C-alpha cells in the first residue's frame, strides 16, 4: 500500500 | 500404633484430608447416580492377507485394519509388560536384581517376538508387507539357518 | 482425585500412582515379613484383578 | 538512606548493637557447646590401632 | 612489599580469569561461525 | 467436507455487502468450532461424500488452515480502515480457504494437485496486491515459477502412477511400488522445492519479506505444509527408491539448518530472520519425513502443526513492530520492551516457541524427530546437535536484540498496543500449549 | 525512499566516479574506500569499522545514536554485524595473540590428563583387606 | 553547545597516558598508601623526562604507551556508574511521548501534572518555533 | 482412535496367553502350517531379505 | 493485590509451601517409601510419552 | 590531515544540528503515525543486504568459497552416511546380527 | 543522595584547600588553573584524578581540557548530578 | 555532604602511616602533594584500628556466647546428670 | 608419597587395594571361630536394608531403625546405642585391618620360602 507502480515502473515498457 | 508423634501427626493429617472426601462421595456422589452399563468392545476375525486374492481391495482394507488392531493390542502387551517390571523395580526397592530378573526374561523374549513380527516394516506397515517379511524371514531359517547365526 | 479416579486399567491418561513397599522395623504389626504381590500377574495391575470381566 | 559525609557511620542503634551480640552469643554459644558435648568428631569416634605391634602369635 | 602479582604478570593473568575460557567462550571462538555465516549468505543465499 | 465447503461457499457473498469484515471473521472462527466439534477422525478415510474425506493428518491439516486464515483476518485490520480493496481481500481469503480445504481433503491425489496448483494464485495475488515495496513482483514471480517448474513434470508423474494403476486413491496406490528413478524425481522435486530444501529455498525469504502479514502467515503456517502432506502422501509407495537416494536430501537438509542457522545470526531484517527460521526447522520436518520410521512421520506431522502455529505467530509479531517503526530491521527494532512492555511476553513466549519451548508442541514434535534421524545413522548426531544449538542461538537473538538494550532514539510518536493484537498473539501461543493435552490428535495420523 | 532508489551501485574504477560515491555516502573524499571486486566484494560501499570492534569507540562521544555509537548519515559498515557489541568486540585490545590463550589452555589440559590418567593404576589406599559380606557358603573366620 | 574535536595534542597524549598510568597503578596496588608512593614514584619518572626535546619525547611517549600496554591489569579499577563499568545504565528511560498515550481515566490520576505537561507542550512549541525556525 | 480399548485388550490378552503355555507376544504374523514354503528350485535366484 | 506488595504475598505462599513440603519429607523418610505417578501422553510403537 | 579532521567536524556539525532538528519535531510527532527519522546509512545497508547480487562473478575465490563453504561439507557428510548406511546395511542383510542384539528396535 | 551547589562549591573548594602544590590563599571559584596559579600541565590531571575519585565518575580527556577553573568544575559536577538550584 | 568539614580540621602527622610514607618519601627525597586528603581515613576514633576491627569482627559476642554456655551447663545437669 | 608407593616399589610384599586373601585360613591353626549372625534374610528384606550394609552384624542397625521409628523426628536421644551400632562396624574395620596385617606377613613369610630354595 505505501508503494505503488511509478512512471519509473513504467519507463522500462 | 502412633508409635512416634511425626506418624501420629502424619496419621491425623491423614485422618482430617480423608473424612470430608469420603463423606462427600457417600453422601452426594454415591447417591443420585444412575446404574448403566457399559461393555468391553469385541471383535471378529476377518479373514487375513493370505486369503486375499490380488485384485481385491474390499478385504485388504479389513486385513490391514486387523493388523493395525493386532499391532496395537502387542503395544500395550509390550506397553503392559513393561510396567510389570518397573513396579517390581519400585516394590523391591533394595531387591530388584533377584525378584525382577525372570520378569526383564519375559520382557525382553516380548520385545524379540515383537521385532520378529513387526520389526523393520516402516510407517507404512500393511498386512502384505509383514507377510512379505514373514515368507522372506522362514525362507532364510529354512535355507541359511537362524537369523545370526550367519551365511 | 488421587483416591477415587486413578488410573484404572479400563483407560489411558490418569495419574497412574505407583507405591512403593514401606518399611517394617521392629515393634511393628508382623517384623518377620516377606514382601506381598510376588507373583508376576500382581504388579502394575491397575485394578485389573478386580474387574467383572 | 542516610549519608555522612568525610566519616563514618551514624551511631547505631540499640536494635542493631543488641542484635549483634545476639548472633555472636548464638553461634558461639552453639560452637561451645557442641565442643563440650561432642568432642569426638574433632579428634576422631575411634582410636586408630597401630598395626605396628600386633603379635605375630595372634595373627598367625 | 614485592608484587608477587607484578613480578609473575604472566602467571597471574592466566591464573585470573578464570583460565583463560572467558576470552576462550567469547572472542576468538565465535568469528569462525559467524563470517562463515556470512560465507553462505555472500556465495549461496544470493550467490552461486 | 461438504458442510464445511458448502458454509465458506455461502459464506463468499459476504464480501460484496459492505461492513462485514468482522462478521466474515467470526463466522469463519465459527467454522473452526464446529470443525473442532468433528473430530471422530481415524487412520483411514472417514466422513466421505462426493470424494472428499479424512484421516487424522488431513483432520490437523484442515483445523491448522482454518485457524490460520482466521487469525489472519483478525491479523489484516490495516486493510479495514485504509478500506484497501476489503471485499477483493475477503474473497481472496475465502476462496484460498476453499482450495486448501479441498486439496487437503482430497482422497485421490489429482485434487490434490489440482488445488494445490489452485492455491498459488490468490497467494500471488495476496503477494501483488497488499505488499508495501516494490519489490512485489519479484516476490511473486519467484513463488510462482519455482513452484511450478518443479510442479509441472509431476503431473507427468502422476499421469503415469495413474495408467500403471489405474487410480488415484490413496489407499489403492499404497499396495504398489516403483523402481523408477524419474518417476521418483517428479513426485519428490515439487514437493522438495514447496516445503524448501537449503537448496532451493530462494524464493522463500524474498516471498516472505515482501508479503503482507496476511500473505506471510499463508505462506509460514501452511503452504509449505503442502509440500510435507504431499510426501506423507507419496513415499508410501515409492520406500525402494527411497532408500537408494534418502542419503543425499538427508545431508543436503541437515547441512542446511545448520548453515541456514548460521545465516540468521548474519542478518538484520526481522521478517527475514523468520523466513531463514521456516527452513530450518521444515529442514528437521524433510530429514525426519524420508526416514520411513513410524516415529519418525508421527513427529513430522506433530511439528508441521506446531511449526506452523509457531512460525504464524512469530510472523504476527514481525507486522506489529513494523507499522508502528515504519521499517523493520535489528537496527530500529532494537529494545522494544521500554516501548510496548507486555507485547515483550508473547515476543519471548512465542520466539521460545520457535526453539524448544518446555510445554509446547513443538518440543515434543522435536523429541521424536530427532528419534528418527539418530535411529537412521550415529553420523548425523554431529551436524543435529550444531543444528540445535545454532537454531537457538538465532532465534534467541531475535527477542534478545529486539527486545532488550538502549532505544533507537529516532523514532516519532505511534499508538500503543490494543485488544485485537494481544488477542492475535494468544490465540498462537495457548495453542501450541492446549493441544499437548491431546497431541495423540496431532501425533498418530497412522 | 525504496531499494532501488537508494542502492550500492557498480564498482566506479574512476578517480571522478570515486569522488562522486564519496559524495553520495557522506564520507569524506580521503575516508571512502571500495571493497576490491574479486566476486565476493561490494560494489559501490565503503569499507568501515573492521578495527577491533564497535565497542573500541568512545562512548564519551555525543553520538546522535548511542545505541549504535554512529553519527546521523555516517554509514553503516559492511559487517556491523559481526562487529556489533554483541559478538567479537573489546574495549581494550588483548593482551597477547589468540593463540596464545588456546595453547595455554590446551598444554595445562594435556598436562592434567597426563597426570591423571598415569596416576590411574596406582590409587591410594588404606591397609584394608577386604569388605565382608555373608553370601552362602563363605565359611568366613574372625580373630578371636 | 559545542562538541569534544577529534585532533589529538603531545601535552593531551602526555596527560592521557599519566591518567591511564595512575589508573593502571591504583588497580595494582590497592592500599592508599602504597599507591601514593607509587604515584610519587611515577611522577619522578614522568618529571625526569620534561626536558627533552619533541622527537625524544614522541619516542618516549610510544615506549611508555607500549609498556603499559604490557603491563595492563586483566581487572582495572573502574567506576561503575560511569562508562565501563558493571552499574552503567541499569535502567533505560523512554521518551515522555509514551505518557501521551496513556488512558483519559489513566491521564485522571494525575491532572495537574498532565496540565502542566500541555502547558509546557505550549512553551516548547514556542522554543522550537523560535529556535529552528518553521 | 482405539487407544483405551487397545488397553484393555492388552490386559485381557496379557490373561490369556499367561494361562497357557502360547508366548506373550506371537513372532509370527500367521501359523506356519499356512505359509506355502516355495522350493530352492522354484526360487531359482531371487532376493531373500531379512 | 492492589493493596498488599507481591513480595510478601509469594512470600507467604512460599514458606507456606515450604512448610508443608518440609512435613512431607519427614513422613517419607521414616517410612523409607517412593512415590512415582505417571501421566500418559502419546502412546507409540509401545513407547510412552 | 588536520584539515580533513576540520572538514569531517564541520560535516559533523551540520548532520548533527540536522538530527537535533528533525528528531525533536513537534509536528512530525504530532500527527500520530510513526516511523523513523530519515536516515541515509540504514537505508543503504538494507539495499547492500537486499540487492548484492549484481556485483557477483564469477571468479576462483568466490568458487572456493562456495566450494568449500557448502558443496564440500555436503560431499563429506553425503560420503559419510552413506559408508556408514552401506556398512551397516550388509551387516543386517547378511545375517551377521540376531533379532534380540540389534540397536534401535523402536521397543 | 540530595545535593545543592554549595555543597558541591563547599567540596570542590575543601579539596583543593587539602592540595598542597595550590596555597590555600589566592584561591577562588574564578581563578584560572594554569598561569593564575603554578600547577603545570600535568598537575591538571591531578586536579581532575581526584575530582574523579571524589564524585565517584571519570572525566574524559576532552573535557578535561574544557574544565580550567573551579567555577566550570562546580558547574560540570552539577551537570551530570543534575541538581540546577 | 550535608557536614563538610573545614580544611583546617586534617593533619597529616596525626595518621602514623602517613608519617612513615612521608618519611620514606623525605628519604627518596620526593614530596607527596596530595596526602592531606586521606586524613579523614584511619582516623582512630569514628573508623576503627587494624587490631581492634578484627578482635570485633572475629571474637563478636564470645563473652555472651560463654555466658550462655554456662546456662546450659547450669540448666541442663538439673535435667539430666 | 603413601603405601600406593611401596605398591609401586614392592608389589609382592605390599598386597595392594581391596585384595582378596589368597591363603588357606587356619594356617596357624588356633581355634578361630566362624562368624555367624543372629538375624536372618527374611527380617533383613523387611527392615528393606540396601545391599551394602547387609554387614555381619546388621540387627544392630535394625534395632537403630527401630530407635528411629520409635521416636521421630527427634532421634538424638538413641544417640549412644547409635555409637553402639558404630562400634560394631568399627570392631569389623579392626578385623579387616587385622586380615591385611596378616596377608602382609604372610607374604613376609613368602618372601622367606623364596629364601627356603
Ligand atoms: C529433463 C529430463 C527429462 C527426461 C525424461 C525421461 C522420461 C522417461 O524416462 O520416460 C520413459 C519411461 C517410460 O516408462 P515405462 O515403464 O512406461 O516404459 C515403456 C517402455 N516401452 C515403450 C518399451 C513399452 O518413464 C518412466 O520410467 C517414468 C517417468 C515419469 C516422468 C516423466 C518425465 C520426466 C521429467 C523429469 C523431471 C525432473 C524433475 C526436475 C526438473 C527440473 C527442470 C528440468
Ligand atoms: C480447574 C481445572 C482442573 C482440571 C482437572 O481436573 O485436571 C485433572 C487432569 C488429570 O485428570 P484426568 O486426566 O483423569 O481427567 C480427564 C478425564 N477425562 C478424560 C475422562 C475427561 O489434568 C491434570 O492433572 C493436568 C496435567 C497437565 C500435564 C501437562 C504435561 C506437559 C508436559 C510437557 C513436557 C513434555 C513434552 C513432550
Ligand atoms: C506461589 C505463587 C504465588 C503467586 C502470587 C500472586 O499473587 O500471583 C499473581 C498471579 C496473578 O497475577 P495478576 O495480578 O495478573 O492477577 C489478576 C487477578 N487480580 C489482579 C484480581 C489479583 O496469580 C496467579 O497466577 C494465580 C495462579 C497460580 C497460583 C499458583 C500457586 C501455587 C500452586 C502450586
Ligand atoms: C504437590 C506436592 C506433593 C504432594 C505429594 C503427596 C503424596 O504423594 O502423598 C502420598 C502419601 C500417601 O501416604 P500413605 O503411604 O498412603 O499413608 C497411609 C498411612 O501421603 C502423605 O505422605 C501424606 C502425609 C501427610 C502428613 C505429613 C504432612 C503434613 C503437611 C500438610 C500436607
Ligand atoms: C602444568 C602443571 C599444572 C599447572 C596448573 C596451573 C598452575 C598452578 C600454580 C600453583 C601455585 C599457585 C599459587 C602461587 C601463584 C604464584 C604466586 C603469587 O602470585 O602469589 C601472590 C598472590 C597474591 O598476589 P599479591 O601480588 O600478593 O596481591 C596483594 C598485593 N598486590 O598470592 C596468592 O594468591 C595467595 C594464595 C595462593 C594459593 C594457595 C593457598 C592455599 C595454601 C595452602 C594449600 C594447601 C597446602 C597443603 C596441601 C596438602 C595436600 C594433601
Ligand atoms: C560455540 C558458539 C559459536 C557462536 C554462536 C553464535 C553467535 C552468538 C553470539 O553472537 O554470541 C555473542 C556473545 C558474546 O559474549 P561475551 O563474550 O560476553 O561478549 C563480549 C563481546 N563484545 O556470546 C557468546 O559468545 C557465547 C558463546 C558460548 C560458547 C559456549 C561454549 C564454550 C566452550
Ligand atoms: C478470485 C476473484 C474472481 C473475481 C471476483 C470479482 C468480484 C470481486 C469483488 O469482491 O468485487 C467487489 C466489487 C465492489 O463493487 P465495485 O465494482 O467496486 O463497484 C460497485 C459497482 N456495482 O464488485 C461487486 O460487488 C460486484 C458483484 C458482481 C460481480 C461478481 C459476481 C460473482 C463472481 C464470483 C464469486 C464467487 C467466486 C468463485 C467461487
Ligand atoms: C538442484 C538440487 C540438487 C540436489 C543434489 C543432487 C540430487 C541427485 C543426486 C543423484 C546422485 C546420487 O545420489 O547417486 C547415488 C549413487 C549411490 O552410489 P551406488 O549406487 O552405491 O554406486 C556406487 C558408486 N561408486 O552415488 C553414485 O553413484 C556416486 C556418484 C559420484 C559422482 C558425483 C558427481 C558430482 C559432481 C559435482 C556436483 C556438485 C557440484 C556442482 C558444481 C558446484 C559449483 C560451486
Ligand atoms: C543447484 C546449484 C548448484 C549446487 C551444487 C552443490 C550440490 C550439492 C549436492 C551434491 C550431491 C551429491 C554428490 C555425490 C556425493 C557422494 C555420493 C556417494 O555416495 O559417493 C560414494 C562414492 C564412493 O567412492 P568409491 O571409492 O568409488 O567407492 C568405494 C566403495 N567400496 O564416492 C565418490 O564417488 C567420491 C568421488 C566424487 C566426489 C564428488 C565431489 C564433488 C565436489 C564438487 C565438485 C565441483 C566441480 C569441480
Ligand atoms: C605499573 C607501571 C606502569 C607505568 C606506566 C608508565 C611508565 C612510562 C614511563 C616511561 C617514561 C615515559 O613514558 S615519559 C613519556 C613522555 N613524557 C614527556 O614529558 C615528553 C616530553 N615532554 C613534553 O613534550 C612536555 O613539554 C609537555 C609538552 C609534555 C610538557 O608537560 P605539561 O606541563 O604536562
Amino acid at each position: 500500500a505505501k508503494w505503488y507502480p511509478d512512471p519509473e515502473f513504467m519507463k522500462q515498457f | 500404633e502412633p508409635r512416634s508423634p511425626m506418624a501420629s501427626f502424619a496419621e491425623s493429617v491423614l485422618n482430617v484430608i480423608d473424612g470430608p472426601i469420603t463423606w462427600f462421595r457417600e453422601s452426594i456422589v454415591e447417591p443420585n447416580q444412575q446404574k448403566q452399563n457399559w461393555y468391553h468392545q469385541r471383535f471378529r476375525r476377518v479373514p487375513t492377507i493370505d486369503q486375499c486374492y490380488t485384485d481385491d481391495a474390499v478385504c485388504r482394507f479389513e486385513a490391514d485394519q486387523q493388523f493395525r488392531r493386532d499391532r496395537m493390542v502387542d503395544n500395550e502387551i509390550v506397553n503392559i509388560l513393561r510396567q510389570r517390571f518397573e513396579d517390581c523395580t519400585l516394590y523391591e526397592a533394595p531387591d530388584h536384581m533377584v525378584k525382577c530378573r525372570p520378569l526383564m526374561d519375559q520382557y525382553e523374549k516380548a520385545t524379540e517376538n515383537w521385532f520378529i513380527k513387526y520389526g523393520d516394516l516402516g510407517g507404512y506397515a500393511n498386512a502384505k508387507t509383514a507377510y512379505m517379511k514373514q515368507k522372506h524371514r522362514l525362507i532364510w531359517e529354512r535355507r541359511h539357518g537362524p537369523v545370526g547365526s550367519g551365511m | 482425585y488421587f483416591k477415587y479416579n486413578q488410573n484404572d486399567w479400563t483407560r489411558k491418561g490418569g495419574w497412574r500412582v505407583i507405591h512403593s513397599r514401606k518399611q517394617c522395623v521392629p515393634g511393628d504389626e508382623g517384623y518377620p515379613k516377606v514382601s506381598d504381590r510376588s507373583a508376576p500377574s500382581d504388579y502394575a495391575a491397575r485394578g485389573f484383578n478386580e474387574s467383572p470381566l | 538512606h542516610v549519608v555522612s559525609y568525610r566519616n563514618g557511620p551514624p551511631p547505631h542503634s540499640k536494635a542493631t548493637k543488641i542484635g549483634a551480640l545476639t548472633v555472636g552469643g548464638a553461634m558461639w554459644w552453639w560452637v561451645i557447646w557442641h565442643l563440650w558435648h561432642e568432642p569426638d568428631h574433632i579428634t576422631g569416634e575411634f582410636d586408630y590401632p597401630n598395626s605396628r605391634k600386633w603379635s605375630n602369635t595372634e595373627l598367625g | 612489599f614485592l608484587n608477587k602479582s607484578l613480578f609473575m604478570y604472566n602467571l597471574s593473568t592466566f591464573l585470573g580469569s578464570m583460565w583463560f575460557m572467558p576470552y576462550i567462550s567469547t572472542y576468538g571462538m565465535i568469528f569462525y561461525p559467524l563470517n562463515y555465516g556470512q560465507l553462505v549468505v555472500k556465495s549461496f543465499d544470493q550467490g552461486w | 467436507m461438504l458442510k464445511i465447503i458448502f458454509f465458506l461457499l455461502f459464506l463468499i457473498p459476504f464480501c460484496f455487502i459492505n461492513n462485514m469484515y468482522w462478521m466474515v471473521q467470526i463466522m469463519m472462527f465459527f467454522i473452526s468450532f464446529i470443525f473442532l466439534l468433528m473430530n471422530n477422525f481415524m487412520n483411514y478415510w472417514s466422513e466421505i461424500s462426493y470424494f472428499l474425506g479424512c484421516d487424522m493428518l488431513s483432520y490437523g491439516l484442515i483445523l491448522l488452515s482454518l485457524w490460520i486464515c482466521s487469525l489472519m483476518l483478525l491479523a489484516s485490520e490495516m486493510i479495514n480502515k485504509h478500506n484497501n480493496y476489503k471485499n477483493l481481500f475477503l474473497l481472496n481469503i475465502i476462496i484460498l480457504l476453499l482450495l486448501l480445504i479441498l486439496t487437503f481433503s482430497s482422497m485421490s491425489l489429482f485434487m490434490f494437485y489440482l488445488f494445490f496448483e489452485s492455491s498459488l494464485i490468490p497467494t500471488l495475488f495476496l503477494i501483488l496486491g497488499w505488499g508495501y515495496q516494490p519489490e512485489r513482483l519479484q516476490a511473486g514471480l519467484y513463488l510462482l515459477f519455482y513452484t511450478l517448474l518443479v510442479s509441472l513434470p509431476m503431473l507427468i508423474g502422476i499421469f503415469y502412477v495413474m495408467n500403471k494403476i489405474g487410480s488415484m486413491n490413496f489407499y489403492l496406490m499404497n499396495n504398489f511400488m516403483f523402481n523408477y528413478d524419474l518417476l521418483y524425481f517428479c513426485l519428490l522435486c515439487a514437493f522438495l522445492v514447496k516445503m524448501p530444501m537449503f537448496l532451493v529455498h530462494l524464493w522463500l525469504p524474498k516471498a516472505h519479506v515482501e508479503a503482507p502479514v496476511s500473505g506471510s502467515m499463508i505462506l509460514a503456517g501452511i503452504m509449505l505444509k503442502l509440500g510435507g502432506y504431499g510426501m506423507l502422501r507419496v513415499i508410501s509407495f515409492l520406500q525402494l527408491m527411497n532408500l537408494k537416494y534418502s542419503f543425499v536430501w538427508i545431508s543436503i537438509s541437515l547441512v542446511g539448518g545448520v548453515l541456514v542457522s548460521l545465516v540468521c545470526l548474519r542478518q538484520t531484517d526481522l521478517k527475514a530472520l523468520i523466513a531463514y527460521s521456516s527452513v530450518a526447522h521444515m529442514g528437521i520436518v524433510l530429514s525426519g519425513l524420508l526416514t520411513m520410521t513410524y516415529w519418525g512421520l508421527c513427529g513430522s506431522y506433530t511439528l508441521m502443526i506446531a511449526h506452523g502455529l509457531c512460525s504464524s505467530g512469530l510472523f504476527c509479531l514481525a507486522n506489529v513492530s513494523y507499522e508502528r517503526l515504519g521499517s523493520r530491521s535489528m537496527l530500529i527494532n532494537k529494545g522494544l520492551l521500554n516501548f510496548m512492555p507486555s507485547m515483550t511476553l508473547w515476543w519471548f513466549l512465542l520466539s521460545s516457541a520457535n526453539m524448544a519451548a518446555p510445554p509446547t508442541l513443538n518440543l515434543l514434535g522435536e523429541i521424536s524427530l530427532l528419534n528418527s534421524i539418530v535411529s537412521w545413522s550415529w553420523i548425523s548426531m554431529i551436524l543435529l546437535s550444531f543444528l540445535s544449538f545454532f537454531s537457538a542461538a538465532y532465534t534467541l537473538y531475535l527477542y534478545s536484540f529486539s527486545q532488550h538494550g538502549k532505544l533507537f532514539s529516532g523514532v516519532y510518536s505511534f499508538s500503543s498496543g490494543k485488544i485485537r493484537e494481544y488477542l492475535l498473539m494468544l490465540l498462537h501461543w495457548l495453542p501450541l500449549n492446549l493441544l499437548i493435552l491431546k497431541s495423540e490428535s496431532f501425533m498418530l495420523w497412522l | 525512499g525504496w531499494n532501488k532508489d537508494y542502492k550500492p551501485g557498480p564498482y566506479p574504477q574512476t578517480e571522478k566516479e570515486r569522488l562522486a560515491a564519496a559524495k553520495k555516502y557522506y564520507l569524506l573524499p580521503e575516508e571512502y574506500k571500495p571493497y576490491a571486486d574479486d566476486g565476493l566484494g561490494y560494489g559501490d560501499y565503503p569499507k568501515l569499522g573492521y578495527g577491533l570492534g564497535v565497542e573500541a569507540k568512545d562512548s564519551y562521544y555525543p553520538w546522535d545514536y548511542p545505541e549504535h555509537k554512529r553519527n546521523q548519515h555516517e554509514p553503516i559498515s559492511a559487517d556491523h554485524d559481526l562487529y556489533s557489541e554483541d559478538r567479537w568486540s573489546q574495549a581494550e585490545p588483548p593482551r597477547y595473540s589468540n593463540a596464545y590463550y588456546f595453547a595455554c589452555f590446551l598444554g595445562v589440559m594435556s598436562g592434567c590428563l597426563a597426570l591423571y590418567y598415569w596416576l590411574d593404576d596406582k590409587k591410594m589406599y588404606r591397609p584394608v583387606a577386604a569388605k565382608q559380606y555373608p553370601s552362602p557358603g563363605v565359611k568366613h573366620y574372625t580373630f578371636e | 553547545a559545542q562538541v569534544p574535536l577529534a585532533i589529538v595534542s603531545h601535552k593531551r597524549q602526555v596527560c592521557s597516558l599519566y591518567k591511564r598510568a595512575l589508573r593502571n597503578l591504583e588497580s595494582w596496588y590497592d592500599r592508599r598508601n602504597v599507591y601514593r608512593y607509587r604515584a610519587v614514584q611515577l611522577r619522578a619518572r614522568f618529571d625526569e623526562n620534561r626536558s627533552k626535546d619533541l622527537g625524544e619525547g614522541i619516542r618516549l611517549l610510544a615506549c611508555g604507551q607500549r609498556e603499559l600496554f604490557e603491563t595492563r591489569h586483566f581487572q582495572p579499577r573502574n567506576f561503575a556508574n560511569s562508562a565501563g563499568g558493571c552499574a552503567f545504565e541499569r535502567e533505560v528511560i523512554p521518551p515522555d511521548w509514551v505518557l501521551d498515550y496513556w488512558h483519559p481515566l489513566e491521564k485522571a490520576q494525575y491532572p495537574e501534572y498532565f496540565a502542566k505537561r500541555e502547558q509546557r507542550k505550549k512553551e516548547f512549541v514556542t522554543w522550537w518555533e523560535k529556535q529552528y525556525g518553521k | 482412535q482405539f487407544r483405551n480399548w487397545a488397553q484393555r485388550e492388552g490386559f485381557l490378552e496379557l490373561r490369556r496367553r499367561e494361562l497357557a503355555g502360547v508366548d506373550l507376544v506371537s513372532p509370527n504374523y500367521v501359523d506356519p502350517a499356512s505359509i506355502t514354503l516355495p522350493s530352492d528350485e522354484d526360487l531359482g535366484d531371487t532376493e531373500i531379505i531379512i | 493485590m492492589k493493596y498488599l506488595s507481591i513480595c510478601s504475598i509469594s512470600f507467604v505462599n512460599l514458606i507456606s509451601m515450604s512448610l508443608s513440603c518440609f512435613l512431607l519429607s519427614l513422613y517419607f523418610l521414616l517410612n523409607d517409601m517412593i512415590y512415582f505417578i505417571e501421566w500418559e501422553l502419546v502412546s507409540l510403537n509401545s513407547m510412552s510419552i | 590531515e588536520q584539515e580533513f579532521i576540520k572538514r569531517k567536524h564541520e560535516a559533523t556539525l551540520k548532520l548533527r544540528q540536522e538530527f537535533l532538528k528533525q528528531s525533536s519535531n513537534p509536528y512530525r510527532h504530532a500527527t500520530g503515525e510513526g516511523g523513523t527519522v530519515f536516515d541515509a546509512g540504514l537505508a543503504r545497508f538494507q539495499a547492500m543486504r537486499v540487492s548484492n547480487y549484481e556485483h557477483f562473478k564469477p571468479t576462483g575465490k568466490s568458487f572456493r568459497t562456495g566450494l568449500f563453504a557448502v558443496v564440500l561439507p555436503i560431499a563429506l557428510y553425503a560420503w559419510a552416511l552413506k559408508a556408514e548406511r552401506d556398512g551397516r546395511e550388509e551387516k543386517y542383510r547378511t545375517g551377521q546380527v540376531a533379532y534380540k542384539d540389534r540397536q534401535f528396535k523402536f521397543i | 543522595p540530595p545535593l545543592s551547589l554549595k555543597l558541591i562549591n563547599e567540596r570542590v573548594l575543601l579539596v583543593l584547600k587539602l592540595y598542597d602544590k595550590i596555597d590555600p590563599s589566592k584561591l577562588n571559584v574564578e581563578s584560572h588553573f594554569i598561569n593564575d596559579l603554578g600547577l603545570d600541565s600535568l598537575d591538571h590531571v591531578e586536579v581532575i584524578m581526584a575530582m574523579e575519585d571524589e564524585f565517584g565518575f571519570e572525566i574524559p580527556d576532552s573535557d578535561a581540557e574544557k574544565l580550567l577553573k573551579p567555577a566550570d568544575i562546580i558547574k560540570y559536577v552539577a551537570d551530570k548530578e543534575d541538581v540546577y538550584e | 555532604p550535608y557536614t563538610v568539614p573545614h580544611a583546617s580540621t586534617y593533619k597529616v602527622e596525626s595518621v602514623p602511616q602517613l608519617v612513615e610514607v612521608k618519611e620514606a618519601l623525605g628519604r627518596q627525597g620526593l614530596k607527596d602533594p596530595w596526602l592531606r586528603n586521606e586524613v579523614w581515613r584511619y582516623e582512630p576514633k569514628a573508623f576503627g584500628t587494624h587490631r581492634s576491627r578484627l578482635n570485633t569482627f572475629l571474637f563478636r559476642g564470645l563473652g555472651v556466647g560463654f555466658c550462655a554456655f554456662l546456662a546450659t551447663v547450669a540448666v541442663e545437669y538439673a535435667l539430666g546428670i | 608419597m603413601g603405601n600406593a608407593l611401596t605398591h609401586y616399589m614392592k608389589p609382592d610384599v605390599m598386597p595392594g587395594p581391596d585384595v582378596v586373601p589368597t591363603f588357606d585360613p587356619l594356617l596357624g591353626f588356633k581355634s578361630r571361630k566362624e562368624r555367624v549372625m543372629i538375624a536372618t534374610q527374611e527380617e533383613m528384606e523387611s527392615a528393606k536394608l540396601p545391599l551394602e550394609f547387609r554387614d555381619y552384624c546388621a540387627h544392630l542397625a535394625i534395632a537403630y531403625q527401630a530407635c528411629r521409628s520409635d521416636t521421630f523426628p527427634f532421634v538424638y536421644k538413641c544417640a549412644h546405642q547409635k555409637h553402639e551400632y558404630l562400634t560394631c562396624e568399627y570392631e569389623d574395620y579392626v578385623l579387616r585391618m587385622k586380615e591385611f596385617e596378616r596377608e602382609r606377613r604372610l607374604l613376609e613369610r613368602q618372601k622367606r620360602l623364596n629364601k627356603a630354595a
